[PDB]
């Protein structure tokens, strides 16, 4: 049928392991950063990409939710694709109703909501996630986390998975409120290889970038370019 | 509309005017009635065009599935037998006459009626549609037991034609199809090319 | 006619940085007149309101269904609904009932929130929108009103000319049809004020 | 521990609840199934518990279509529920396609049924095996078995039961291809004896079904005189 | 953390101390309680998939051992691990694409039935009452742009498109042989795509194949429907093979 | 209303007119009748305008989630499935009367639809109650393979006939272009009918309407 | 052990220790027989008394015309069953007007009581029956159990000390065809008696008997009515 | 399945509710949170945990809620389960004025809430939500008003309070200087800044670190405003000016 009981319950502490473990999974994943600068958002991650087998083209860690959308995470890749499809979906039946593109709080709004369901509905298990999600609306950039709790918050700019507490550090040590987008693609790049490992290429990271003409990931070119002074 | 198959020894033949009406006005003057299900089995359409095209794009779904589970060429028989499921049991819900046509490697050349009604029935030749009441003296004073595919397929372009130019509701072109085990060749009459037979004047 | 079981008329008109919403007063159940004061016109913000002509019923009901989703609205999202946006939401209510509809045919008349730009639009009562650059009508008598929309409005009219021009256009309207009237009530909207006001009318 | 739920992988990726409906399915006396030139031939060695049970009784060997013969192993009740599962398939395969259901669909079809039971802590597995058997000019003769976890294949010769590799280790000394249903009755009576342990268990009824050109493609039970004969030529060659 | 474990997490799908979920781990090693291993390798002009082909069982028709599998006339497949499990995918994979078909109007993308699968794993692994399928699917095709295509999906959900890949037992040695082949290749792309698949097959399993020990599978630009290799035909391989 | 579409050498030419009715009185001199399905991808409705706007709005939608999940640019199939599938399920009650253009990866592609979910797949087409209007046009001029020029002239010429010869149609002619490299929504294309003006004048001055009550409420 | 509270829990031997103990259910209950000739089947059964005031508890129940069941475990459980049984008949007269042959409604009891073995947190059935029947195939004793297992039988006992009774059937089977009905059912009764320590005896308070035959639809016999057949035990 | 099931919804041997309680232990680590009733008002004031430099300051709060019109609320504990509880008190607000054309008043809400907590601690084998409100409304019933909520399901109205973090201590500095009948908002403003001062001893207090929401009523209407940084720091100095005279 499907178990009816919660698998997620409070221990005699006061604490919810099962979330707790969740952001463990996270922890553990792959290194993603987003910087909000003035004129607009960056969203760039490291593939875990063993292989020169792998077709790194062939699935996408940066995704677009709607024309103005984008996210990117950390943690298990397949419990992210659930959430990218329900994103999807939550966007377009605003779109439906309000016939305006899903303001990105909103849309963060209601997927915070869909991970928190699985925090306490029976028989399920957290997601092993958390979400970076970029938009820009009412002329203006937006970053924000949502973290397998199903809580969200605003970010100038942060880091998660491997080695994220000394990413936060670098980033504090060198974002200013009035840089731009450019810039903070290049300083987003950076805090990547402040953890990296293997030596970069346009084909082992995946950068996504949010202004007033919309959401899209960069193309390998375009990181290669990014790439040389790095 | 006018549809017709006829089976010879190694296969079918299939035709249908081309005329799609709501009222009196003809809505298309080239409609293709006669739609694959599989690679070698066809269905000859008449009725309402929402119905026919719903029907047929069910079992089209219903047959691949099917065939690719066994993965072997699906029956002639099979194919008229998920029409007459649908058509039966939605008979109340739907205007559908079905000519179902084809080869098969098991039992050859096929033709099946499924009129209005959903009953089904294997025939050496069938014909349907509004234009049909015309040629039916004509079809059974012509038909002839052993005709070659291409006996076959003037036989089917005359019986058409002559169901076309006395129904309103049928017209255009003659669309032709003949389907065997090496496949399908289809063909369009039109114009000069269909087969004419003078207006009886004084 | 269901739709005029109750008789009624509403419609909107624009100017230039301000909008006019007007409606007759008239509860009526076919012939027999049962109050001269009932409200059509309804406040969605500060600077939109929405008017409905049809079954009374319908008329309450969906103001207040409306206003159940908008207030939902507001609280969830930053901020006070844009114009087109009420539409929208009111189209998918309507539509909601496609197969079983409201009898209603709403006129939204406003500002936007953060611009000030004047909008105005009517619906059917399944919900198809229609946004227009000077005037829209809904009620027993629209053909009257078009005639005199038709005939009156102008572009770019300052609030006073708006006024009388909404005034005649309704006053004038109503006073060929039999199931509208027994008083005419306007609003006019502008950046820094409503303005609301009751019209010397007929009141047969 | 590990063993208790369907839904549970054990640390080296064994599902112990299907291997423990195996233990059921191996503890039972054996069943044989011999396809050959012309058909397919079944045999049980069908342990009579209690000489106060009518011959027939509790029987192994099933009709699931008018063409199928089912033979079985393991836990009786979970194998009738199963040929009830193969019957209702072969009805409504020929009700929505209009054809008798050709034999390896059938397998397949059913195999999923069983399958569909190896994954929840909601149900079991079931605890038998069996053997699907047909004939058609068509198609030929097939043989197909099918276990708890839900596999199938198809076969020359198949034994199920607890002395299984004893039956096939006789069933390979035959050329089945190029014999017929007739003498092939035969040698599933000799082997059923051979591998029978009349110490161990003291009883036993043969069970024989036929499917082939001889029966025209219809599954059917070896009539009673040549049942009879097939033993009298086992025993007799058990000297 | 190291291998720490609480509660139920060896038993169902919630989290260890350390995030990981055992219960999907343990499905990867159920993949290898078969024996077998399979490659998948893409060149510019076809795809291939080849796999062992055990019948140790004399009294098996042949015919009936396979572990290939069409899922549409231009969709192929190999499965690796339970074969009941893989079954059953197999089934799944072929609704998918015929239900694609329906409602869409063209063919299934092979990286789309891949991703579908892959979602319908990943249910497995976060709902706690059914286990997840011990087995692995590789996919070949043809896409009109990106030309012949594999991809791989497993028990955890993930997927991937790959210029070769393997599964099962043998899976980290082919990946080892597969990488060290396309280094050496300009524009690191395979071009002798069926004696590369058998060649890394045979190495890792050091057997030198009879054309009775393996199974081939294809798609081709030319030929996009896919094709199983008959017994000569792959015997015609071997032999090219074995004559340099 | 009017709305056809035609292919012409490098793609589609879709059609409009502009009047929107109520019974027999004009409710909208300019509305829009020829609706996004995705870049790509166009569809004129005529029938009942709520279901029109809504199927088209939820198509659409679909689409959008259907190319996201892809990553490719939707087929025009695809948008005539979903069309037809869902008109089909609702017997007829939806009233919503198409035509559907667009060009994908196999180029341009035509397709009427009907209420009850027939489609047909054509060259020209065209639906609405000035629909024969504008078909006598497409028959008595239509060539194959015109040039994109010719193809807006003969789409346009087929809607004024409609917009002049019925009277549920009017006022404005609205095209949009679709070919391999190029999107042209021309809204208005051609503006053939016009209000005539006003001779005199009625600027009623502020106390020509008496006023019974007034109440000014400030705001921020 | 871990193996012995879910009926959806094999063991490792390939056991299924709920459905075994719900068996012992069937071994708990007062004995009963079943055996048949060529025209009669016959059910005996022991009932077991409360008090000493106590009536003696229902063994015999009928199911149709022609057929009759005796029972042994869960009396609930039994009574459950036997209103399928005659909703299964009822069904059969309905639609056909004819008897639901004995052999099929066995099937039906299998398919039924096997189901609840198969899913969690459901239960075997816990009783057993003997199954009295007449139909074109002449008479029948089948036996049912809490496995869903079920036996067609030449004579039949379970029940407390039924391998008392089934050794006596054994040791006289080969007479049972061609008996009369009072011989037929002196046997029944001579092996139910077996069953009983040896201080006590049948008594028209401690026995019911139930009958089906050619000419004769289920009958049941209690108190008063036993008496002719219990005399003449001689 | 009857093994994994942690069976959320049951009585303990002392007629205990485990999960209840160690939901409350959950609530009462989270950021102190106080309300405070006055003639002319009522205010909540809360302990902010989004504080790292990084974060970006886009809502108009972190931790108070509008419900409707006339009320608002602020949560201590889970975020994600206070997030479900106060989009279902809207909910119900707007429920109620759709079928009365009034206001829910107070009271209502809260117990209406309460009722989904409760249900959550009986049946469904659910975690119960990890979260405890306080509610700052008017109605025209009684006026201004302040409750407060646990898991339980329970509720109860109060002139002063405090859950979270270090809530007996300021419940007891409350109970100190709390005059009944006799506050003000500038005067509760003033005590709040000072009970805050006292429980976030870890460590020197200040704007970026507190959020303040007062409700009022100006005109017939009711007023819920949110202090600006600015009005914080003015009482934060005019709290520690204060204390300047607390010797001589
Ligand atoms: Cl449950
Ligand atoms: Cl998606
Ligand atoms: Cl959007
Ligand atoms: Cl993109
Ligand atoms: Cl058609
Ligand atoms: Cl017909
Ligand atoms: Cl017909
Ligand atoms: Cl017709
Ligand atoms: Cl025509
Ligand atoms: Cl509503
Ligand atoms: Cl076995
Ligand atoms: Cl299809
Ligand atoms: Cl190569
Ligand atoms: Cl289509
Ligand atoms: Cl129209
Ligand atoms: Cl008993
Ligand atoms: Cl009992
Ligand atoms: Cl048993
Ligand atoms: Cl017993
Ligand atoms: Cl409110
Ligand atoms: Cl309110
Ligand atoms: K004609
Ligand atoms: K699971
Ligand atoms: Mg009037
Ligand atoms: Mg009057
Ligand atoms: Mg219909």
């Amino acid at each position: 049928r499907g178990y009816s009981f919660s698998l997620t319950t409070f221990s005699p502490s006061g604490k919810l392991v099962q979330i707790e473990y969740a952001l463990a999974a996270v922890a553990g994943g792959a290194p993603s950063v987003g910087i909000k600068a003035a004129n607009g958002v960056v969203l760039a991650t490291e593939k875990k990409q063993k292989s020169i087998l792998y077709d790194e083209r062939s699935v996408h860690k940066v995704e677009p939710i709607t024309k103005h959308i984008g996210l990117v995470y950390s943690g298990m890749g397949p419990d992210y694709r659930v959430l990218v499809h329900r994103a999807r979906k939550l966007a377009q039946q605003y779109y439906l109703v309000y016939q305006e593109p899903i303001p990105t709080a909103q849309l963060v709004q209601r997927v915070a909501s869909v991970m928190q369901e699985y925090t306490q509905s029976g028989g399920v298990r957290p997601f092993g996630v958390s979400l970076l999600i970029c938009g820009w609306n009412e002329g203006r950039p937006y970053l924000f986390q949502s973290d397998p709790s199903g809580a969200y918050f605003a970010w100038k700019a942060t880091a998660m998975g491997k080695n994220y507490v000394n990413g936060k550090t670098f980033l504090e040590k060198r974002y200013n409120e009035d840089l731009e987008l450019e810039d903070a693609i290049h300083t987003a790049i950076l805090t990547l290889k402040e953890s990296f490992e293997g030596q970069m290429t346009e084909d082992n990271i995946e950068v996504g970038i949010c202004n007033e003409a919309g959401f899209r990931r960069l193309t390998p070119t375009e990181v290669k370019d990014y790439l040389a002074a790095i | 509309t006018t549809i017709m198959a006829v089976q010879f020894d190694g296969g079918v033949v299939l035709g249908a005017d081309s005329r799609t009406t709501t009222g009196s006005y003809i809505a298309n003057r080239v409609t293709d009635k006669l739609t694959p299900i599989h690679d070698r089995i066809f269905c000859c359409r008449s009725g309402s065009a929402a119905d026919t095209q719903a029907v047929a794009d069910a079992v089209t779904y219903q047959l691949g599935f099917h065939s690719i589970e066994l993965n072997e060429p699906p029956l002639v028989h099979t194919a008229a037998s998920l029409f007459k499921e649908m058509c039966y049991r939605y008979r109340e819900d739907l205007m559908a006459g079905i000519i179902i046509a084809g080869w098969d490697p098991q039992e050859g050349g096929q033709v099946y009626s499924v009129p209005m009604g959903g009953m089904m029935v294997r025939q050496s030749f069938a014909i349907g549609g509004s234009g049909s009441s015309y040629i039916y003296g004509y079809v059974d004073a012509t038909y002839r037991e052993g005709m070659t595919k291409e006996e076959c397929l003037q036989f089917t372009a005359n019986a058409l034609a002559l169901a076309m130019e006395r129904d309103g509701s049928s017209g255009g072109v003659i669309r032709l199809a003949a389907i065997a085990e090496s496949g399908v060749e289809r063909q369009v009459l039109l114009g000069d090319q269909i087969p004419k037979f003078a207006v009886a004047t004084l | 006619s269901i739709m005029s079981y109750n008789g009624g008329a509403v419609m909107a008109m624009k100017g230039k940085n301000c909008v006019a919403i007007a409606a007759d007063r008239r509860f009526g159940i076919q012939a027999q007149m049962v109050t001269t004061d009932f409200q059509k016109i309804f406040p969605m913000g500060d600077r939109l309101y929405i008017g409905l002509a049809g079954l009374a019923t319908d008329v309450q009901t969906v103001a207040q269904r409306l206003k159940f989703r908008l207030n939902l609205y507001e609280l969830k999202e930053g901020r006070q609904i844009k114009p087109y946006t009420l539409m929208s939401m009111v189209a998918n209510l309507l539509y909601e009932k496609r197969f079983g509809p409201y009898y209603t045919e709403p006129v939204i008349a406003g500002l936007d929130p953060k611009t000030f730009k004047p909008f105005i639009c009517s619906l059917d009562l399944i919900g198809c929108p229609m946004v227009t650059d000077d005037f829209v009508v809904s009620g027993t008598c629209a053909e009257q009103m078009y005639g005199m929309c038709e005939s009156l409005w102008e572009p770019n009219m300052d609030p006073d000319h708006l006024f009388e021009t909404i005034s005649q256009a309704m006053l004038n309207a109503v006073d060929r049809d039999a199931v509208s009237g027994m008083g005419v009530i306007v609003h006019i909207i502008e950046k820094d004020k409503i303005t609301t006001r009751t019209l010397k009318a007929r009141m047969d | 521990g590990y063993d208790l739920s369907a839904s549970t992988f054990s640390p080296d990726g064994r599902v112990f609840q299907v291997e423990y409906a195996m233990k059921a399915v191996e503890n039972s006396s054996t069943a044989i199934g011999i396809r050959c030139k012309d058909g397919v031939v079944f045999g049980v060695e069908k342990l009579v518990l209690s000489k106060l049970y009518e011959e027939g009784s509790n029987k192994r060997l099933f009709n699931v279509d008018r063409h199928v013969g089912m033979a079985v192993a393991g836990l009786l009740a979970d194998a009738r529920s199963l040929a009830d599962i193969a019957r209702e398939e072969a009805s409504n395969f020929r009700s929505n396609f209009g054809y008798n259901i050709p034999l390896k669909h059938l397998a397949d079809r059913v195999a999923m049924y069983v399958h569909a039971y190896t994954l929840y802590s909601a149900v079991r597995p079931f605890g038998c095996s069996f053997m699907l058997g047909s004939y058609s000019v068509n198609d030929g003769a097939q043989l197909y078995m099918i276990d708890p976890s839900g596999v199938s294949y198809g076969y020359w010769g198949c034994a199920i039961g607890k002395a299984r590799q004893a039956a096939k280790t006789e069933i390979e000394k035959l050329q089945m291809k190029e014999m017929t249903c007739r003498d092939i009755v035969k040698e599933v009576a000799k082997i059923i004896y051979i591998v029978h342990d009349e110490v161990k268990d003291k009883a036993f009824e043969l069970e024989l079904s036929w499917v082939g050109e001889l029966t025209n493609g219809r599954h059917e039970i070896v009539p009673k005189d040549i049942r009879e004969e097939a033993e009298k030529y086992a025993k007799e060659s058990l000297k | 953390s190291r291998g720490s474990s609480a509660g139920f997490d060896r038993h169902i799908t919630i989290f260890s101390p350390e995030g990981r979920l055992y219960q999907v781990e343990y499905a990867f090693k159920a993949i290898n309680q078969g024996g077998l291993t399979s490659v998948a390798v893409r060149g510019k002009d076809c795809a291939v998939i080849v796999t062992q082909k055990k019948v140790p069982d004399k009294l098996l028709d042949s015919s009936t051992v396979t572990h290939l599998f069409k899922i549409t006339e231009n969709i192929g497949c190999v499965m690796t691990g339970m074969t009941a499990d893989s079954r059953s995918q197999v089934q799944r994979a072929r609704y998918e694409a015929a239900n694609w078909k329906y409602k869409y109007g063209y063919e299934i993308p092979v990286d789309m039935l891949c991703k579908r699968i892959a979602d319908i794993s990943q249910v497995y692994t976060q709902n706690a009452e059914m286990r997840p399928l011990g087995c692995c699917m590789i996919l070949i095709g043809i896409d009109e742009e990106q030309g012949p295509q594999v991809y791989k999906c497993d028990p955890a959900g993930y997927y991937c498109g790959f210029k070769a890949t393997a599964a099962g037992v043998k899976q980290t040695e082919s990946t080892s042989f597969l990488e060290k082949k396309v280094k050496k290749k300009f524009d690191w792309t395979f071009e002798q795509t069926v004696e590369t698949a058998i060649t890394c097959l045979s190495t890792v399993l050091s057997i030198d194949f009879k054309p009775s020990e393996i199974e081939v599978g294809v798609v081709t630009v030319e030929n996009p429907k896919f094709r199983i290799l008959t017994e000569a035909e792959i015997d015609a391989h071997l032999v090219a093979l074995a004559e340099r | 209303t009017t709305i056809a579409g035609v292919v012409y050498k490098d793609g589609i030419v879709l059609g409009a007119d502009t009047r929107a009715t109520e019974g027999m009185v004009v409710a909208d001199k300019n509305c829009s009748k020829i609706h996004f399905i995705s870049p790509n991808i166009y569809c004129c409705g005529a029938g009942t305008a709520a279901d029109t706007d809504m199927t088209t709005q939820l198509i659409s939608s679909n689409l959008e989630l259907h190319s996201l999940s892809t990553g490719r640019l939707p087929r025009v199939v695809t948008a005539n499935r979903m069309l037809k599938q869902m008109l089909f399920r609702y017997q007829g009650y939806i009233g919503a009367a198409l035509v559907l253009g667009g060009v994908d990866v196999t180029g341009p592609h035509l397709y009427s639809i009907y209420p009850h979910g027939s489609t047909d797949k054509l060259p020209y087409v065209t639906m609405g109650s000035g629909s024969l209007a504008a078909m006598a046009v497409f028959e008595d001029k239509f060539r194959p393979d015109m040039e994109e020029e010719e193809a807006k002239n003969l789409v346009s010429e087929a809607i004024a006939a409609g917009i002049f010869n019925d009277l549920g149609s009017g006022s404005n002619i609205d095209l949009c272009v679709i070919s391999k490299n190029k999107l042209d929504f021309l809204r208005p294309y051609t503006v053939p009918n016009k209000k005539g003006t006003r001779l005199g004048r009625y600027r009623c001055e502020k106390g020509t309407t008496a006023v019974l009550t007034e109440k000014i409420t400030p705001l921020e | 052990n871990q193996y012995d509270n879910d009926v959806t829990v094999w063991s490792p031997q390939g056991r299924i220790h709920q459905i075994e103990y719900a068996m012992e259910a069937v071994k708990q209950g007062s004995a009963t027989v079943g055996l048949k000739s060529k025209t009669h089947a016959v059910l005996v059964a022991l009932k077991r008394a409360q008090s000493e005031l106590a009536a003696h508890q229902k063994k015999i129940l009928h199911v149709d015309n022609h057929i009759g069941i005796s029972i042994a475990g869960l009396t609930a459980d039994a009574r459950l069953l036997c209103n399928f049984m005659r909703q299964e008949c009822l069904d059969s007269r309905f639609v056909f007007d004819r008897p639901l042959p004995v052999s099929r409604l066995v099937s039906l009891i299998g398919s039924k009581t096997q189901i609840p073995t198969q899913r969690y947190g459901r239960r075997p059935y816990g009783v057993g029956l003997l199954i009295a029947g007449y139909d074109d195939m002449g008479p029948h004793i089948f036996q049912t159990c809490p496995s869903a297992n079920y036996f067609d039988c030449r004579a039949m006992s379970i029940g407390a000390r039924s391998q008392s009774a089934r050794t006596y059937l054994e040791r006289h089977m080969s007479e049972f065809m061609e008996c009369n009905l009072n011989e037929l059912v002196k046997h029944g009764l001579r092996a139910l008696r077996e069953t009983l320590p040896a201080e006590q005896d049948l008594t028209t308070k401690n026995v019911s008997i139930g009958i089906v035959g050619k000419d004769l639809e289920f009958t049941i016999y209690d108190d008063d009515d036993v008496s002719p057949f219990l005399e003449g035990l001689e | 399945s009857r093994r994994y099931d942690s069976r959320t919804t049951i009585f303990s041997p002392e007629g205990r509710l485990y999960q209840v309680e160690y939901a409350m232990e959950a609530i009462g680590h989270a950021g102190t949170c106080l309300g405070i009733l006055a003639n002319d008002g009522v205010l909540l004031a809360a302990e902010r945990r989004n504080i790292h430099k990084l974060l970006d300051e886009v809502f108009f709060s972190e931790k108070i809620y509008k419900l409707n019109e006339d009320m608002a609320c602020s949560v201590a504990g889970i975020t994600s389960d206070a997030n479900v509880l106060t989009n279902e008190l809207r909910l119900i607000a707007q429920r109620y004025l759709l079928q009365y054309q009034e206001p829910i008043p107070c009271e209502q809400l809260v117990t209406a809430l309460c009722d989904i907590k409760q249900a959550y601690t009986q049946f469904g084998g659910k975690r119960p939500f990890g979260v405890s409100l306080l509610y700052i409304g008017w109605d025209k019933h009684y006026g201004f008003q302040l409750y407060q909520s646990d898991p339980s399901g329970n509720y109860g109205g109060w002139k002063a309070t405090c859950i979270g973090n270090n809530s007996a201590a300021a419940v007891s500095m409350l109970k100190q200087d709390y005059k009944e009948g006799e506050m003000t908002l500038k005067s509760a403003l003033a005590l709040a800044i000072k009970v805050l001062n006292k429980t976030m001893d870890v460590s020197k207090l200040s704007a970026e670190k507190v959020e303040i929401a007062t409700l009022t009523r100006e005109n017939g209407k009711t007023v819920i405003r949110v202090l600006k940084q600015k009005e914080v720091e003015q009482l934060i100095k005019k709290h520690e000016e204060e204390e300047a005279k607390a010797e001589r």
